[PDB]
RNA sequence: AGAACCUUACCUGGUCUUGACAUCCACGGAAGUUUUCAGAGAUGAGAAUGUGCCUUCGGGAACCGUGAGACAGGUGCUGCAUGGCUGUCGUCAGCUCGUGUUGUGAAAUGUUGGGUUAAGUCCCGCAACGAGCGCAACCCUUAUCCUUUGUUGCCAGCGGUCCGGCCGGGAACUCAAAGGAGACUGCCAGUGAUAAACUGGAGGAAGGUGGGGAUGACGUCAAGUCAUCAUGGCCCUUACGACCAGGGCUACACACGUGCUACAAUGGCGCAUACAAAGAGAAGCGACCUCGCGAGAGCAAGCGGACCUCAUAAAGUGCGUCGUAGUCCGGAUUGGAGUCUGCAACUCGACUCCAUGAAGUCGGAAUCGCUAGUAAUCGUGGAUCAGAAUGCCACGGUGAAUACGU
């Protein structure tokens, strides 16, 4: 329980802020309209498909921030950031979101550049002789 | 291409032989390692012994060649010919 | 040759560093020799005492050095005269006013470097080491801990061939990251030319003596830390 | 590795701070673009001959220590061999093994 | 070798769609890490597919992948001084992946001038059973056929499995005593 | 959002010795000044170094060291010349240096 | 780890031997500093500022010339004379310590079996018992999450308002650095000799000691460094030492190891557009500014680095554009100038730009890493760094096939 319901998108080491209130269906993303940031975009459809599953589109209103990933990505972070935030409509809410596996952190994380080697895990190529 | 950026050069190191060289117009081969120093107006007519490293190259210094440093005339190096190998260094 | 080194890995957990000063990046070069120093030229003036540890110090407008001993009074000398002596040759090095003061003696008769100027005597007087290192390992284990690893190299007895040998008893892990562990290398001349001797020693799997601060912030300092966060 | 290599640094230090020193902006003045329609007469620049070897672009330096050229740390003033046995010992502050 | 049985991570649902064929399907259409690029690259195909006939965008590709399916694989495993083929039965995951990679190899070459066409024509010519990778399947699977009549070291090893409750014949298929 | 008033910044390479040389010049600061807050974290640094393992050749191998430089800030809204003076009466670390200069 | 010159590590050429540099003694000079000319620079001659420090008041130290001895110095040779330190097999999954017993003994036994494990993991157990090393563990780091701090971090509403936390102001929120939370192959179920563990169930970010790292036994290989460095034996000691310059490590016949980028149109071109993380910069790097074809420039706010700046991070997004013709991909060579780092751009340095303009269309013999935040691929910063990155280190964007089976 909070004022405004609050998620953190964490979605592949990006997180993404979004703050859920009620309302009547309206958007901020990164401090400026949806049409500036995901203009003639499918990015602009990402963010609504988990909205419109829970049936709240024009009913939910949103404020957004996202730091971190790449432009078509962050769009994929925040369909989670939505999801997370989504825990009050009913005591199972989270549970079901969860379910969906859009609560569900990606659990996979970095593996450090090592020492004596090229990459995470590319050992050196040689034939030297 | 490259060049000598915007400061004023006739060669420091150079400066000392070449102002009484250049009252005689010219004299004996002056022994010079400042390969370093490029070819000027004020030089036409000298005669400049200039080590390579190993041993001193005389250039004769005439307007044709005012475009280049003494350095350029007096070889370094040594080049594998490959029909069969170089023999000789080349003066 | 295999394994890193077994200090190189503590720093950052349960064993303290042999120096602790700040230089702000820029500086650091000159700060790191003139530690080498201090350190060097000390310890030059000290050859006749005995000696565990030596650890600096840099404080504001002050250098002060902590040093490890087998008793107290070795280092302190007649009237306090010889250790006003290396707080003048410590003032000539560095760039501040000195200070050194005694640290606690701890385990001095098992102590890695002191066991090791023990074993090396036996290198200098050209013994065949046949059953010396056994002997070696058996008075460690009557002093105490709860395992010793040996290895003595050195072209025992004057030999034109390599001849080394080791001894490991007791439990000693190698690579642990949990507790100080005890290790000394030395490096020491007899006629023949070099000698040395490797000595890790075991005290205890877990050792408190480096952590991090107890607390989170709240209950650590000033008893009121809170902020109105607006609210004129 | 040799003394001499850094014997010779020892000398051009001194020398460097003797002639250079009042004369580090002789060039932004008299020689680059500050010298717009100014001097860039050679007559006044005749005088850095001496300073030669104590020029700027041979401080290369390498370890202080030994003399020994080449894989220098300038943040250390060590290189990577002696480096590694001063971390090894803990020697330096803060300094040990990374894991992340 | 290996201890237990170890399983494999699974592809979940792309962001704009919401289907996980269309997300495996995009995966092996990346070429230097640009997934942005094959997302739209495969809808536009989808779409491409919807213009020949309308009545689904996913049509023509769900039938491709059934018409270009391997059933049947072979695995080949030295025997001395020659290699020789053994027979081997394939996974359904190995079976839907074999038929979208002969997919992506025949689309590099269809030479359209646009990728999202190359895509659709050789899906097109795969929704019939027409294309390119009809004959991929059938030659591996006649290969599998005639490849069952040699077995792995068959003649030292064909006592030692009958005589361990096993059959009278040396069996031509993988991890078996023959 | 606030403006700078001034700058209190305790730096060092050791993270054990930064915590507690803070925890003590706050409590010092709130004994002898009225006027006080919690110390602002702010990130640490962390230099990258790789090095040789062996004396000689084995180039695979290698060696990684890491050094990081942590940050205090305090920030008193006014500090007195009594708290600056109790700070450097009481004071005892070596592994940090505490600027009351600012930049 | 950044070789125009220094790299004497090497070579040649100039030049000297108590010696470039230290201590000790003898003599002249204070060292420090400023300056003309010869000399390539070393070096040398002279001028001018100062006479400090101690004092048997001679004279000396510091530092410099000169000399003797002791001695300095040496990438000087020998790694089958070595020390210090570390590579290989290999994360092989083994190896040994204490001790008894059986054989005459070298040696076995344990360390082998059954089940299980990522592993000599762990249950059961035999004349092997007890115990240690390595894998395991503690360990750091990250992941949510809980907590405090509340700026140079943050903003759900509110004010100034270009609607930007810039600031009046605000604390719901990530968020940083630190207290640390959770998960134990545990519970419960199936299986397995409850017996380790694998699989199923569940809440939760997560169930296979959660992802990542640290991480390499005892040790052969006469492994590799006397060239970081210790050091005898042992050689030079007008030199196998040393100042200075020039040349050189990046040559060129070619072949070979490695990496990059391209060979396309999933792309390149153009105009317009978006968000990182992490770190370096008070010898330094730097907005705005005006100048410059661009590079850069001077001016200068600034920046101790969550503030300002490298940096508009690129891939990615919008739209038109091009058609296999080595092109509309690729853009190398070379002519020529503009600019940069520097007392020096010629062989061997950095950047812009104009004209002209090739190989390459998926590559023989050969050849290697990868199980998932990996493989693949883009951009960034930094160590080094006067001037040179395709390298290396680390960061973050986007991110794959499959692991049936032995």
């Amino acid at each position: 329980a909070e004022n405004q319901y609050y998620g953190t998108g964490r979605r592949k080491s990006s997180a993404a802020r979004v703050f859920i209130k009620p309302g009547n269906g309206k958007i901020v993303i990164n401090q400026r309209s949806l049409e500036q940031y995901f203009g003639r975009e499918t990015a602009r459809m990402v963010v609504r498909q988990p909205l419109e599953l829970v049936d709240m589109v024009e009913k939910l209103d949103l404020y957004i921030t996202v730091k971190g990933g790449g432009i078509s990505g962050q769009a994929g972070a925040i369909r989670h950031g939505i999801t997370r935030a989504l825990m009050e409509y009913d005591e199972s809410l989270r549970s079901e979101l969860r379910k969906a596996g859009f609560v569900t952190r990606d659990a996979r994380q970095v593996e450090r550049k090592k020492v004596g080697l090229r990459k995470a895990r590319r050992r050196p190529q040689f034939s030297k002789r | 291409p490259r060049s000598l950026k915007k400061g004023p050069f006739i060669d420091l190191h150079l400066l000392k032989k070449v102002e009484k060289a250049v009252e005689s117009g010219d004299k004996k081969p002056l022994r010079t390692w400042s390969r370093r120093s490029t070819i000027f107006p004020n030089m036409i007519g000298l005669t400049i012994a200039v080590h390579n490293g190993r041993q001193h190259v005389p250039v004769f210094v005439t307007d044709e060649m005012v475009g280049h440093k003494l350095g350029e005339f007096a070889p370094t190096r040594t080049y594998r010919g490959h029909a069969a190998d170089k023999k000789a260094k080349k003066k | 040759g295999q394994k890193v080194h077994p200090n190189g890995i503590r720093l950052g957990i349960v064993k303290p560093w042999n120096s602790t000063w700040f230089a702000n990046t820029k500086e650091f070069a000159d700060n790191l020799d003139s530690d080498f120093k201090v350190r060097q030229y000390l310890t030059k003036e000290l050859a006749k005492a005995s000696v565990s540890r030596i650890v600096i110090e840099r404080p504001a407008k002050s250098i002060r050095v902590t040093i490890h001993t087998a008793r107290p009074g070795i280092v302190i000398g007649k009237k306090g005269e010889d250790v006003e002596k290396l707080r003048k040759v410590v003032a000539d090095i560095a760039g501040v006013p000195a200070q050194i003061n005694i640290a606690e003696v701890r385990k001095p008769e098992l102590d890695a470097k002191l066991v090791a100027d023990s074993i090396t005597s036996q290198l200098e007087r050209r013994v065949m080491f046949r059953r010396a290192m056994k002997r070696a390992v058996q008075n460690a284990m009557r002093l105490g801990a709860k395992g010793i690893k040996v290895e003595v190299s050195g072209r025992l007895g004057g030999a034109e061939i390599a001849r080394t040998e080791w001894y490991r008893e007791g439990r000693v892990p190698l690579h642990t990251l949990r507790a100080d562990i005890d290790y000394n290398t030395s490096e020491a001349h007899t006629t023949y030319g070099v000698i040395g001797v490797k000595v890790w020693i075991f005290k205890g799997e877990i050792l408190g003596g480096m952590a991090a601060v107890e607390q989170p912030e709240k209950p650590a300092a000033q008893p009121k830390k809170q902020q109105r966060k607006g609210r004129k | 590795a040799k003394q001499s290599m850094k014997a010779r640094e020892v000398k051009r230090v001194a020398l460097a701070d003797k002639y250079f020193a009042k004369r580090a902006e002789l060039k932004a003045i008299i020689s680059d673009v500050n010298a717009s329609d100014e001097d860039r007469w050679n007559a006044v620049l005749k005088l850095q001959t001496l300073p030669r070897d104590s020029s700027p672009s041979r401080q290369r330096n390498r370890c202080r220590q030994t003399g020994r050229p080449h894989g220098f740390l300038r943040k250390f003033g060590l290189s990577r061999i002696k480096v590694r046995e001063a971390a090894m010992r803990g020697e330096i502050p803060g300094l040990k093994k990374a894991s992340w | 070798p290996r201890r237990r049985v170890i399983g494999q991570r699974k592809i979940l649902p792309d962001p704009k769609f919401g289907s996980e064929l269309l997300a495996k399907f995009v995966n092996i259409l990346m070429v230097d890490g640009k997934k942005s690029t094959a997302e739209s690259i495969v809808y536009s195909a989808l779409e491409t597919l919807a213009q020949r006939s309308g009545k689904s965008e996913l049509e023509a590709f769900e039938v491709a992948l059934e018409n270009v399916r391997p059933t049947v694989e072979v695995k080949s495993r030295r025997v001395g001084g020659s290699t020789y083929q053994v027979p081997v039965e394939v996974r359904p995951v190995r079976r839907n992946a074999l038929a979208m990679r002969w997919i992506v190899e025949a689309a590099r070459k269809r030479g359209d001038k646009s990728m999202a066409l190359r895509l659709a024509n050789e899906l097109s010519d795969a929704a019939e059973n027409k294309g390119t990778a009809v004959k991929k399947r059938e030659d591996v699977h006649r290969m599998a056929e005639a490849n069952k009549a040699f077995a792995h070291y068959r003649w030292l090893s064909l006592r030692s499995f009958s005589h361990q409750a096993g059959a009278s014949s040396k069996q031509p298929a993988l991890g078996y005593l023959n | 959002m606030q403006n700078q008033r001034i700058r209190i910044r305790l730096k060092a390479f050791d993270h054990r010795l930064i915590d507690q040389a803070t925890a003590e010049i706050v409590e010092t600061a709130k004994r002898t000044g009225a006027q006080v807050r919690g110390p602002i974290p702010l990130p640490t640094r962390k230099e990258r170094f790789t090095v040789l393992i062996s004396p000689h050749v084995n180039k695979d191998a290698r060696d990684q060291y890491e050094i990081r430089t942590h940050l205090r800030l305090v920030d008193i809204v006014e500090p007195t010349e009594k708290t600056v003076d109790a700070l450097m009466r009481l004071d005892l670390a070596a592994g940090v240096d505490v600027q009351i200069s600012l930049g």
